[PDB]
RNA sequence: GGCCGGGAACUCAAAGGAGACUGCCAGUGAUAAACUGGAGGAAGGUGGGGAUGACGUCAAGUCAUCAUGGCCCUUACGACCAGGGCUACACACGUGCUACAAUGGCGCAUACAAAGAGAAGCGACCUCGCGAGAGCAAGCGGACCUCAUAAAGUGCGUCGUAGUCCGGAUUGGAGUCUGCAACUCGACUCCAUGAAGUCGGAAUCGCUAGUAAUCGUGGAUCAGAAUGCCACGGUGAAUACGU
């Protein structure tokens, strides 16, 4: 069957809003296209800075981003230059003077985002999709994850019959609401059509 | 029905081409798409060929079908019956 | 059911009377949940039959019901391809509910202008073995009569 | 002195005060006879006083909301079972054993998706 | 007097806010009464989960709205200043009444 | 939606805009209770005059990141598919599963 | 008993029995009764003929009957003449005023007829 | 007239807590799990309802939400416009609404909800109109103002079993509003009209309790345009021997 996106069916138990702001109906519509607009432009001017996560705050007239990245040093760039740069289009894209703060994924292996974006970039070179799912299942359980499970589905290695293979370690219990599991995908464009990629990664209860 | 403080719809540059023909004396078919329009007292005599979607349909303009739509006098559907 | 959790309801007994007989019987006629309409007929029913009687409300009514009641009906098996009509008796409070369903019935297909009039001309019919509701008591006893050897099934 | 008690059913709820009096019942400002018609929620309100056999010993002011008729004269009988244990607490027995303590928790169940209402279910058809 | 209204998609954040508040209304010495607890609003919407057909398919999804009404009775003239600096969490909205 | 449907939808939008107050003008006229025969004649042909495109009723509302003219919810300017995505992903603050 | 060429039940109330004429509904009944200063709920075989005279006259201010017939004719022949689309759905015995007919219309198409 | 001063009790609002565990008692049971019953308790054995959908199955649905391999068009399979169509109508099916009446129709009077929405919006009061509505114009980004009197119900009267004082289709005339614009093809009002239908063949559907049935109310979409959908209360059953 299908099942409910493990991240959003936990919105308010244990995982948080990516986005935190009031705004009544009039302003509700625009917030929600600015802030699409700033992520996919930081998105694509930072595709390789490993960046997880996108945090969006409208405090008063204003907005502060935080970026969750790995690598914050390609981010935050030659003494302040590239968030520079940054800051300056995100407030031409949201209208508003804005804030950019980084924050650092330590252990980039055990999030989910970062090991999906991973599995599709070594996707798109070519890389054995057995491989790269063992490596990554491997990784996150060696750094500590109490389970983790990778999905792949696609036209796997070229075939023409589309299939879905995934590998599960450890626990993933995923109608345990409180268990916090940590939900994200990726697509890779390979040269016979899109591969999507699926990561759960179960780090403890509460 | 259009509310009788608005006045009867008719559109502006059928109204003067209406105008012109009643000048001229004229009596070429008027060609129109204004299906819409209502059919004015000076329009009676006049012919005006209303589009139906393919094809404008003459229509001579008697006193009885003022306060019409000209488009209630060119049936835009085609139909002869089933099984004929 | 398969499980048999399945035990009655609370019934409150009709506010005129105190009769959780009678209330089952509003409650047999109610329709769309309109139950004080129910009542409503009921009552100018049962005071029409009084004054008709003489007996009393209460007991016209179990004297009406006392001739519809059933004693014996036939539940329907499957043999081979017939099916046997095995009689069964009929435990108290399903008389009692086959009775007053019997004797609605009955009141909801007569001629009379107001169902009040046709509820009370069924209960002074059954009350001497005359109305459609006995009728239907007299079929069910006869046909389980008629089946009398099917009695083990 | 007043003797208090809350008492709900359905959407309704009922403000109940109690004192020693002859029989006065009076509901939002209204004669008992006045504010119920149905004779079914009259006797509903009288069950608890009629069964504690105190039908005029006790004053009775009583307010509510919400629900309708039914549910207005259970939230009141529910609110008069609590005036009364709190007067006098040795009839708590006789009033559980009535089911008058018990809160009825029935509610209207929420309509939902593919469904027309709580439970009935469109018209099926095989083909 | 100050009446100041607080919106939240948050009850935990708006009870961190409408605390704040109060307390920079009582260092200026100026009395104030609640936090009152006004209803919350609650916004639902049902949409269709499949792109296509399949139209007993369907999320139901809600935003509630917290509120929080918190008056100021006389305030000193540091009062609206300081309330006007205390500087409230992001995600919370403060309108102050005069 | 294809790219030019997402354009006439810009251009309606703009037009309107644009003949906003011109449009107003005209209709407080046509509908005046004391306002010339002619007067209030005179506007009902000014207004078909103006560009269709410049009546608010002309616009469709679209989903804003994919234009779908189906579906649509106003309070978060998306099409029920895109609303969801967004809302599982944490994106739509305050938006979670209801349940009651 | 006679109004209007027709005759109206004695039996029943004057409101009732007045809308046994073409053209006379509840409403019409209602402010002729009025205006006739008779009352709704009285019989008309307890009527005075002095009544039903100020009950014929004040049917007379009103087009009723054959001439009403005759108007409703008129107005539809007007349509099927004129040839427009309403008077061309009168023709064919179709529905006038925009209704479906892939299905139902059958008040104007009548009984099903079998292929 | 909670109307005013007040009061913080109560309703309620909404934050934090308590509460239900086969925890206690009796019996049965394999010194078990468990089951049957009892007490207390607002609630009793998963208390009620929801969300939550395993590995997989049907090359199931969706290239027309979006994305995307490949293929194909490129002064056209791209783009713009006006008018028409998607609303056709011998016919067959699915899902509904309204009925066929007296447990009702109509008239007068008069009780009791819940939930929700609102700024190019909700729009009061007052005046005008039979009415849909119109004019003037408060208040409200709302526990405050508005939508917005719930309806069934109850009391009194009438109708008296008639194709009717049932039903309200169809059609004629006259209008309102939205909207550049209601001919094709809007909704609604008024006057007139008053069809089929008198409970539905074979067959077949839902529902185990605040359920079914019945009665109103709101919302999204939306300029306008619900008998659909989603949601809300009111009244409130019957039955379950059993497999
Ligand atoms: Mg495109
Ligand atoms: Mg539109
Ligand atoms: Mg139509
Ligand atoms: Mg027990
Ligand atoms: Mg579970
Ligand atoms: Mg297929
Ligand atoms: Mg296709
Ligand atoms: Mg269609
Ligand atoms: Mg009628
Ligand atoms: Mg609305
Ligand atoms: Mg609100
Ligand atoms: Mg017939
Ligand atoms: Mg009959
Ligand atoms: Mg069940
Ligand atoms: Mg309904
Ligand atoms: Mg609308
Ligand atoms: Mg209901």
């Amino acid at each position: 069957g299908q099942k409910v996106h493990p991240n959003g069916i936990r919105l308010g138990i244990v995982k948080p809003w990516n986005s935190t702001w009031f705004a009544n109906t009039k302003e509700f519509a625009d917030n929600l296209d600015s802030d699409f607009k700033v992520r996919q432009y930081l998105t694509k001017e930072l595709a390789k800075a490993s960046v997880s996560r996108i945090v969006i705050e409208r405090p008063a007239k204003s907005i502060r981003v935080t970026i969750h990245t790995a690598r914050p040093g390609i981010v935050i760039g030659k003494k302040g230059e590239d968030v520079e740069k940054l800051r300056k289009v995100v407030a031409d894209i949201a209208g508003v003077p804005a804030q950019i703060n980084i924050a650092e994924v330590r252990k980039p292996e055990l999030d989910a985002k970062l090991v999906a974006d991973s599995i599709t970039s070594q996707l798109e070179r070519r890389v054995m999709f057995r491989r790269a799912m063992k490596r990554a299942v491997q990784n996150a359980m060696r750094l500590g994850a109490k389970g983790i499970k990778v999905e792949v589905s696609g036209r796997l290695g070229g075939a023409e019959i589309a299939r879905t293979e995934w590998y599960r370690e450890g626990r993933v219990p995923l109608h345990t609401l409180r268990a916090d599991i940590d939900y994200n995908t990726s697509e890779a464009h390979t040269t016979y059509g899109v591969i999507g990629v699926k990561v759960w990664i179960f780090k403890g209860e509460i | 029905p259009r509310s009788l403080k608005k006045g009867p719809f008719i559109d502006l540059h059928l109204l003067k081409k209406v105008e012109k023909a009643v000048e001229s004396g004229d009596k070429k078919p008027l060609r129109t798409w204004s299906r819409r329009s209502t059919i004015f007292p000076n329009m009676i005599g006049l012919t005006i060929a209303v589009h139906n979607g393919r094809q404008h349909v003459p229509v001579f303009v008697t006193d009885e079908m003022v306060g019409h739509k000209l488009g209630e006098f060119a049936p835009t559907r085609t139909y002869r019956g089933h099984a004929a | 059911p398969r499980r048999r959790v399945i035990g009655q309801r609370k019934i409150l007994p009709d506010p005129k009377f105190g009769s959780e007989l009678l209330a089952k019987f509003v409650n047999i006629l109610m329709v769309d949940g309109k139950k004080s309409t129910a009542e409503s007929i009921v009552y100018s029913a049962l005071e029409t039959l009084a004054q008709r009687s003489g007996k009393s409300e209460l007991e016209a009514f179990e004297v009406a019901l006392e001739n519809v009641r059933p004693t014996v009906e036939v539940k329907s098996r499957r043999v081979g391809g017939s099916t046997y009509q095995v009689p069964v008796e009929v435990r108290p409070v399903r008389r009692n509910a086959l009775a007053m369903r019997w004797i609605v019935e009955a009141a909801r297909k007569r001629g009379d202008k107001s169902m009040a009039l046709r509820l009370a001309n069924e209960l002074s019919d059954a009350a001497e073995n005359k109305g459609t509701a006995v009728k239907k008591r007299e079929d069910v006893h006869r046909m389980a009569e008629a089946n009398k050897a099917f009695a083990h099934y | 002195n007043q003797y208090y008690g809350t008492g709900r059913r359905k959407s309704s709820a009922a403000r109940v005060f109690i004192k020693p009096g002859n029989g006065k019942i009076v509901i939002n400002q209204r004669s008992l006879e006045q504010y119920f018609g149905r004779e079914t929620a009259r006797m509903v309100v009288r069950q608890p006083l009629e069964l504690v056999d105190m039908v005029e010993k006790l004053d009775l002011y009583i307010t509510v909301k919400g629900g309708g008729i039914s549910g207005q004269a259970g939230a009141i009988r529910h609110g008069i079972t609590r005036a009364l244990m709190e007067y006098d607490e040795s009839l708590r027995s006789e009033l559980r054993k009535a089911g008058f303590v018990t809160r009825d928790a029935r509610q209207v169940e929420r309509k939902k998706v593919g469904l027309r209402k709580a439970r009935r279910r469109p018209q099926f058809s095989k083909r | 007097r100050i009446r100041i209204r607080l919106k939240a998609f948050d009850h935990r954040l708006i009870d961190q806010a409408t605390a704040e508040i109060v307390e920079t209304a009582k260092r200026t010495g100026a009395q104030v009464r609640g936090p009152i607890p006004l209803p919350t609003r609650k916004e639902r919407f049902t949409v269709l989960i499949s792109p296509h057909v399949n139209k007993d398919a369907r999320d139901q999804y809600e935003i509630r709205t917290h509120l929080r009404l918190v008056d100021i009775v006389e305030p000193t003239e540091k009062t609206v200043d300081a309330l006007m600096r205390l500087d409230l969490a992001a995600g919370v909205d403060v309108q102050i009444s005069l | 939606a294809k790219q030019s449907m997402k354009a006439r939808e810009v251009k309606r939008v703009a037009l309107a805009d644009k003949y906003f107050a011109k449009r107003a003008e005209l209709k407080a006229i046509i509908s005046d209770v004391n306002a010339s025969d002619e007067d209030r004649w005179n506007a009902v042909l000014k207004l078909q005059t103006l560009p269709r495109d410049s009546s608010p009723s002309r616009q469709r509302n679209r989903c804003r990141q994919t234009g779908r003219p189906h579906g649509f919810l106003r309070k978060f300017g998306l099409s029920r598919i895109k609303v969801r995505e967004a809302a599982m992903r944490g994106e739509i603050p305050g938006l979670k599963k209801a349940s009651w | 008993a006679r109004i209007a060429g027709i005759n109206i039940p004695d039996h029943k109330h004057a409101v009732i029995a007045l809308t046994s004429i073409y053209g006379v509904g509840k409403t019409r009944s209602k402010a002729i009764l009025a205006a006739a200063g008779i009352a709704e709920d009285v019989k008309i075989s307890e009527l005075s003929e002095g009544q039903i005279d100020t009950l014929r006259d004040e049917v007379a201010k009103f087009v009723v009957e054959g001439d009403l017939r005759r108007e409703i004719s008129m107005s539809i022949k007007r349509l099927m003449d004129l040839g427009c689309y309403r008077g061309l759905r009168h023709r064919r015995g179709l529905p006038v005023r925009g209704q479906r007919t892939k299905t139902n219309a059958r008040t104007r198409k009548g009984p099903r007829k079998p292929i």
